[PDB]
């Protein structure tokens, strides 16, 4: 009756997991924002050529088995082009231009909305030419750096999982959906030795 | 006394304006035209009851029944007319009621859940073979046949379903229960078994 | 931010509150409703239909429970005697448990209103006679004679003309106030040659338009 | 005086318990949403034939004896038609189309409202015909999957109890209330060897 | 301050809520959009384009999968026989997995609407003949004769005049209701001197303007 | 959401406050009042006898 569930906003809603980060007993992690890490949301985003949106992250943080301890954490967002932290006690942790959030483990999870961060007018997953070496574009949404505050070591293993919604989606120039398995995370390199057919076979053309 | 002729069928019933309309709604269009006089049942001194499933009761008769195995879809109301033929020296009382989604119980095979044209009998009529008591059957569209006063009983049933079109082969919309609440009695020498005649007329039939 | 303050009753789960909640599927558009006949908006629409009282609820009818719905009048019974007697309490046990009114009063606590009891003769067309349907208000005693029952509220019912009579109980209440109804043989049961000598009466009961109930309760 | 307490909304309000789930020291549970599990709310819902509503669940979670521990929990709602999780570490736990809630044990209980999830226009408790094997409909409201987050095992026994309100109730086609005991949870199969009378007996018909 | 009170559902993270969040960079002004041609507002715009069905999906075509798109008509086949047969279910396996309609139905649960199947003759200009494109509604059986298939819904397609015919499936639904389509040799395949004796047909399929789907799901 | 902030005096139970509370029975409709003679609105009506 209604054609509102196939709209481009309802196709890309419903925030899903993009990364699970373990920090067991260095002392920090860097997770650069990329979406072509899972099989879903890559095959769903490669239906189009140009997409423009803004993300919204959520940081569900706990111990390796459920439990929560009163521990203070810092999630620093390094913008595209700013230098990433090198060590746990680097200069980049106190830089005023890298926005951070400070949240306990015993809180609701921290939410952060990141705007459209490209110098072009839309992200492109497919770049035909060369940027200069390989045939890849320069979308480069950012980087999340995560550590526990304080100068000595926290005796608590920290595992957080990152969820992400996609808001204000606009999409251009549709494209065939990929039927071949993925090999790498930058190029559309398929396995050329065996090619999976799109359909499943049957006995004869009349055996329905 | 009137003479109702629709189609090529002709019945003779009196001017009895005791029509009960099921839930106050006439059968209508915007979601065959004859009488189908079934076989008569012999009400004896110890008969328990009978039931017919609709529209399964009209899939072994002609032109409407041959339309039932075709077209895969069905939507119609009905018009049931149950009458009894006894003298003034007989006594008894029937309860003629329709029941939507009459699901029977087991103390069930493919024969008793849809008995066909002849209709099956009731085993335990106090619980209607479904666990619900006979004392509360008058919350359904019902009509009494008291052999003292009247002889006929006529109910107008519209189409009641959650979907506007259903397959007539598997799903049966309602049932029709005729239960002798007060048993038949007479003296020795009179007619031992009294006939009960059921006449069905489909109202506002559609197939597409 | 705006200055707020938490009152007592914070972080409690009262199981009878009507508040909005978080929709689990905001993009979902459910199936729009269509017209289905027979929509019930109020439970009093089901209480106002006539269902069969179970007056003949003896101990010897439990194995054949179909006989519990009809109670007999016969030809060997002398005139001026008692045929049946039952109270007028829908919520208590006995005959009113078979009705739909006596089952929807188990889901509540207090009720008040007027009923109507309907009788129906199911005998031969050639038989005739008279009965007396006497009603006793709450507080008074059940009559022992036919003549003392006549001096109260009563209806003379001959089934030679009307095969069904009605009787209105004026008021009941619940917070023993019972409205005892008795059936008396006014005359005997006259019958010709060939017609059967025994006949049966069924009794139906329903509520009126001033029947309400409150304080929902689970049986 | 007022006839507002017998209305169809006030008859089905006042959220009651529908399931109690124990998860002692697999590691997950599946509770598919069904309402014909208790004697009440089945006899109350079988007064009608067609009902249309939307639920509202509440998850009161604790230890087996009262106490609460700082433990993170996930309650995933699997929609009708989506595949259920198989193990604790299945692929279905990270699916973006199954909505989850993340809540601590030391919080207020989590509330979730589930809409009307049927392809027809109303739920039906009584289906006369066959869906294809047994005479049962396909209402199928959903499934709740419950686990503790993290990859190793939590050393805490978890017992939660599910409460459920029924909002926006519309009901059609009333029906006799069941007086016979229940045997199974799908069909109206009664015990046919002994039939309980609807009333209680007395000595004679005059002994009031 | 103002008196507030916390309801249940406090401090929960429901993953399907649409609420505002804290902007990480308030001073940032992103790049304004320009006009790029081909903007997709709705996924039904992609379902309404004609993509190639894979009817010749035999087991012996898996090593050379280019032959799966075209199925042959030849000169040694007698008249009145069957050429191809396939169901009309986009969501299930078989021929409809190659289309864009059968891949966007794997992302949902329920769908309902009308399709349209398009055939296209890719033979020589000098060849002529006739085919019969029969459609069977759900519930009926597949025909065994050409004459019983003619009595239903069918289209006589001669490729001496029209090189491409269309066929509209009236309704499908999903909550077996399949709309089996069969191709019958009406005549044989007439060919002159010099033209090739075998030719190929491709089959295309798309949805119509009353095709909707709901209840999003992840494959 | 809207930015709020908790002031001191949060989570206290002052026994002399006049605030609304959660009704235990929302569907209940109590008995309407009738006229009873001798209603006392003020305790000074009893001091003046």
């Amino acid at each position: 009756h209604s054609t509102q569930e196939t709209a481009i906003g309802n196709f890309f809603s419903r925030a899903g997991l993009v990364s699970i980060i373990t920090m067991p007993t260095d002392g920090y992690v860097n997770w650069d924002i990329d979406l072509m890490g899972y099989a879903q949301l890559r095959r769903k985003c490669e239906l189009f050529t140009y997409m423009r949106f803004d993300a919204e992250f959520t940081f569900v943080v706990a111990k390796p088995n459920g439990v929560l301890v009163p521990q203070l954490l810092q999630y620093m967002y390094v913008p595209p082009g700013a230098p990433k932290p090198t060590s746990r006690d680097s200069f980049a942790w106190q830089t005023a231009t890298n926005p951070s959030v400070f949240v306990k483990m015993t809180d609701p999870p921290a939410q952060v909305s990141v705007p459209f961060m490209s110098p072009a007018s839309a992200y492109q997953w497919f770049y035909d030419g060369y940027p200069t070496y390989g045939q890849c574009p320069n979308n480069m949404m950012g980087t999340f750096s995560i550590r526990t505050v304080g100068t000595e070591k926290s005796p608590h293993s920290i595992t957080l999982r990152v969820y992400m919604r996609i808001k204000h989606v606009r999409a251009w120039i549709p494209r065939p959906l990929r039927n071949q398995p993925y090999l790498f995370k930058t190029n559309p390199n398929y396995k050329g030795n065996d090619i999976k057919c799109t359909s499943t076979s049957r006995d004869k053309i009349t055996t329905l | 006394v009137a003479q109702l002729t629709i189609g090529n069928s002709t019945i003779t019933t009196q001017e009895a304006a005791n029509i009960v309309i099921a839930y106050g709604e006439w059968p209508e269009y915007c979601p065959v035209n004859r009488f189908f006089t079934l076989d008569t049942k012999s009400w004896a001194k110890d008969s328990k009851g009978w039931y017919w499933k609709f529209p399964d009761v009209l899939t072994e008769v002609g032109v409407f029944g041959q339309n039932a195995q075709f077209h895969y879809l069905y939507r119609s109301g009905f018009c049931v007319h149950v009458q009894c033929n006894a003298s003034k020296f007989h006594q008894g009382a029937l309860l003629v009621a329709v029941l939507p989604e009459y699901v029977l119980g087991t103390i069930p095979p493919y024969a008793t859940t849809q008995p066909g044209q002849v209709g099956a009998v009731l085993t335990h009529p106090y619980v209607l073979d479904a666990g619900i008591p006979l004392s509360q059957l008058t919350v359904c569209p019902h009509q009494w046949i008291n052999l003292r006063t009247n002889n006929c009983a006529t109910i107008i049933v519209p189409y009641m379903n959650t979907v506007p079109f259903d397959s007539a082969l598997n799903h049966c919309n309602f049932g029709l229960l005729v239960i002798p609440v007060v048993p038949l009695d007479f003296n020795a020498g009179a007619t031992s078994e009294i006939p009960i005649t059921v006449t069905i007329a489909p109202m506002c039939a559609e197939f597409a | 931010g705006i200055p707020t303050e938490l009152k007592p009753g914070t972080n409690q789960f009262l199981t009878t509150d009507d508040g909005v909640s978080a929709p689990i599927l905001p993009g979902f558009h459910p199936t729009p409703p269509i017209h289905i006949p027979g929509e019930v908006h109020n439970l009093l629409e089901i209480c106002r239909v006539e269902t069969i009282l179970e007056v003949n609820n003896l101990k010897t009818n439990e194995t054949t429970p179909m006989q519990r719905l009809c109670f007999p009048v016969s030809v060997q019974s002398k005139t001026g005697e008692l045929c049946a007697a039952f109270r007028a309490d829908p919520g208590r046990d006995g005959p009113w448990q078979s009705t739909i009114l006596g089952q929807l009063c188990r889901y509540y606590t207090q009720w008040s209103g007027s009923l109507e009891v309907t009788f129906m003769f199911a005998g031969s067309f050639m038989a005739t006679g008279k009965m007396l349907i006497a009603y006793t208000p709450p507080g008074g005693n059940v009559p022992a004679d036919r003549i003392t029952a006549m001096l109260g509220t009563h209806v003379i019912w001959d089934f030679g003309l009307q095969s069904s009579v009605t009787l209105v109980v004026p008021w009941i209440s619940n917070t023993y106030t019972t409205g005892i109804i008795t059936i008396w043989y006014q005359t005997n049961y006259v019958v010709p040659i060939g017609a059967p000598t025994t006949a049966y009466i069924v009794a139906l009961a329903a509520a009126q338009d001033n029947f309400t109930m409150k304080l929902c309760k689970d049986t």
